[PDB]
């Protein structure tokens, strides 16, 4: 009966959105077990946090040891790559072949991770992926965790469409999304000088590049810049400045990671159950 | 889990898989002629409420389609579903008893899936060959924690062998039916 | 008389060392005409000071009218290319051919801009140029300037060598060069979380890219960042990252520009002739 | 423009000749006598300012590009560069206003990018004088001045690619200066100094 700082397990961590939104919530993270395998995002979660975060390489090489280990964890989360379960590719493998195949792996560490019988300690976890998938691999999904997603689209607090599922038992999941008025909700908010914005929204960004054109600079079609792309998603102006990365890496990295205003709605009821500021 | 006297062995409670072996657990003196078997090929919709409102289980048996039939599932399909329904199916931590599983593969599982698979169930598999003029006509592989299990293995036997059989081609139930033996220790015979 | 603001003329602005200045010291800047031809220069000198600077293409577009409408000006900076005045270049074009003739713009224009001989106006001016030029380049920049430039090397207050003539009437240009605590003078002051940095100086940085991998993160080599880059030469973190601008540009960009520290120290002097906040 | 200055008090021109000198054309048009009131000076790469103070004052400076055909040590820019410094050393300060007349010759030595360099820091463009004989280019020069009539005596009938094509022929060859072509640019200046006959 005491608060205590939250031991996090994030599998596929990415650019740590997930260390990133529960400080910038005031959560003490007394430990952030990231497992990740791509160099640059480790590098920008390495140096964006100064190496608070433990990363433990792939996700495949956990075992049960690892996992009690470096236990016990309070929050399992986790978001397995969307490139074999979209509708955006052709040769899409579906769940059980290609990198769609890999969410298993993060239910079966998740049962690694849910406390034991007898003990009914709190205990929170969140799965994430696509809308745009094909309902048998949805419904499967939802058999393997035991439950149902929430749909959240990005487009309520971002300014951007990203409409994604999510499995979970995070407190206060269904209720309703409401932004706040830091929140850049339309693209004017988030473009830099001299520069006006012909959508509201912008359409969904996945990891590559009409509406590739959406801003206007002297009379003249230009791309996004990555600063801008930053404020869309909602992270920090220069939070992928890291390691010599251009506009393809960071466009990359920003493209298949979570938007920080959604992780912050999801997360924020978590406040109530650990150490605070 | 320690044996059990003759006088209290009860019929044993048998969960089949993706196969049937109803037919070769009567002959081993497992099943009584006339039911203590549930056998499901389809099981997308089965929720936990299902294979708890189904008796308590005791054998927990999945198996791929054979080597030669053109598979309707992805083989990572079967193992899993066996995993996910076998969570379902084992005794919660507060009241220990006999729980025994067992997962067959006949050569249908690629090299990635052989790895997941023995990840997923904790054990590297066994090999359980028929061979037969000194050549291998065919084999299965078998994750289990059914007692005498991993002696069956053979060594012999490669990948490589392994996996030219495969390219080279009923369900051979006749490996697996002897690895159920050490289980009648444990539930009623019926002569 | 009665201190205004300053009205500047910046020929070969680059990537706006001297606005950056002059608004890090508390000058109010009336007016800043910059020429420019480089895009991205332009890019970033638009963006990083929101539409302050008033930008012109070609210095030898610009015509006596254009002076004498544009001005008055009170601070008539520039830095011309140094490619053909260079000695480790071995095809370099001398003073007189090549990108080092536009030496003579600069002089042409100072003239024009420089006040009538009734007029007893403050007027200063500065102009900078490599140290690294053959004997005769130096002397007949100083015979057309009609003053010797005194020589103040980066190295004093900053983490790289840079030595650099500096020509022009600038107050108190002679004084000893003294650093502050600000200032970043060991190259370990300069790097990211986890950099190690085996040099405590490092050599003098051009346009191009075991002096070349001076950091040592987690046992293995590498080359700096672009954000290590701006701190070595005094810019604010994230200066240059505008314009989907990647390694390449980022470091040209860099490559021939000013050491801030050395500019600040040039200009500042100025904040008692004009007026500040 | 400056005013005309009556024959009485019309005083004898101090010329600074930078780099070729023009004594002996002058002096045939009368505007120097036998006896030096004309300052001659090759190398201007030391000289400054206080120098052409020294020398001075001064009534007219000329400059001119080494002879075509003759190789020069400097670059062409940089005869074209000096003229300018020296004639802003030699300018009369904007207090005393009084005949200043200065003219800048080159003898086809300047190529296309100088010649841009030329109009701008002289600010005007330059004025094509020919040597035609039979109907033929013979040679030419090409100058900056603000002497009056300077302007009238332009050859639009030569086109650059004559200049061109003649520049590159007599290189090929490789004559020295002709100065019969701008020996009368400086006959409207006896209105302003005296007259030796
Ligand atoms: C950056 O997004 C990804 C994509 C694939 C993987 C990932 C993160 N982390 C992985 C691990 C830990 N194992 C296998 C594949 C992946
Ligand atoms: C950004 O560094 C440069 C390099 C070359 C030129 C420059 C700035 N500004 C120039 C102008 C105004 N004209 C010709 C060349 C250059």
């Amino acid at each position: 009966m005491r608060r205590r700082p939250i031991r996090v397990l994030s599998l596929f961590d990415g650019i740590a959105t997930g260390y990133l939104v529960l400080k910038e919530l005031g959560i003490k993270v007394g430990k952030y077990v990231a497992s990740e395998v791509c160099e640059e995002s480790i590098a920008v979660g390495t140096v964006k946090h100064e190496g608070n975060i433990k990363y433990v390489n792939d996700v495949r090489n956990i075992t049960k040891k690892n996992i009690e280990e470096w236990g016990p964890f309070d929050l399992v989360i986790g978001g397995s790559p969307c490139n074999d379960l979209s509708n955006v590719n052709p040769a899409r493998k579906g769940l059980y072949e290609g990198t769609g195949r890999l969410f298993f792996e993060f239910y079966h560490l998740l049962n690694y991770s849910r406390p034991k019988e007898g003990d009914d300690r709190p205990f929170f976890w969140m799965f994430e992926n696509v809308v745009a998938m094909k309902v048998g691999d949805k419904r499967d999904i939802s058999r393997f965790l035991e439950c149902n997603p929430v749909m959240i689209d990005a487009i309520k607090v971002s300014a951007a469409h990203r409409a994604r599922y999510f499995w979970g038992n995070l407190p206060g999941m269904n209720r309703p999304v409401i932004a706040s008025k830091n929140d850049k909700l339309e693209l004017q908010d988030c473009l830099e000088y001299n520069r006006i914005a012909k959508l509201k929204k912008v359409q969904t960004i996945t990891t590559k590049s009409n509406q590739l054109f959406p801003v206007v600079m002297n009379g003249k079609e230009d791309v996004l810049w990555c600063t801008e792309l930053e404020r869309i998603f909602g992270f920090p102006v220069h939070y992928t400045d890291v390691s010599n990365m251009g506009r393809g890496a960071r466009q990359k990295l920003l493209g298949r990671s979570w938007s920080v205003p959604v992780i912050r709605h999801l997360f924020a009821p978590l406040k109530d159950y650990f150490a605070c500021e | 889990f320690e044996t059990v006297p003759v006088w209290r062995r009860q019929p044993v409670r048998v969960l089949s898989l993706f196969e049937d072996i109803k037919k070769e657990l009567t002959s081993l003196g497992f099943l009584e002629s006339g039911g203590q078997l549930k056998h499901v090929v389809d099981v997308t919709d089965t929720v936990r409420k299902d294979v708890e409102e189904w008796g308590p289980f005791d054998l927990v048996y999945g198996a791929t389609p054979p080597l030669g039939h053109t598979c309707d599932r992805p083989p990572s399909w079967y193992l899993f579903q066996f995993h996910r329904l076998l969570q379902y199916a084992r005794p919660k931590p507060g009241s220990p008893r006999p729980f025994f599983w067992m997962f067959v593969d006949n050569l249908v599982l690629n090299k990635e899936d052989l790895d997941v698979a023995s990840r997923f169930l904790e054990m590297e598999p066994v090999t359980i060959p028929d061979v037969h003029g000194g050549s291998l006509q065919n084999a299965v592989r078998v994750w289990s924690n059914i007692p005498a299990i991993r002696s069956r293995h053979w060594a012999l036997v490669s990948e490589e062998e392994l996996s030219l059989l495969a390219q080279n081609k009923k369900w051979p139930t006749k490996l697996v039916k002897n690895c159920f033996l050490p289980l009648r220790e444990y539930f009623k015979y019926f002569s």
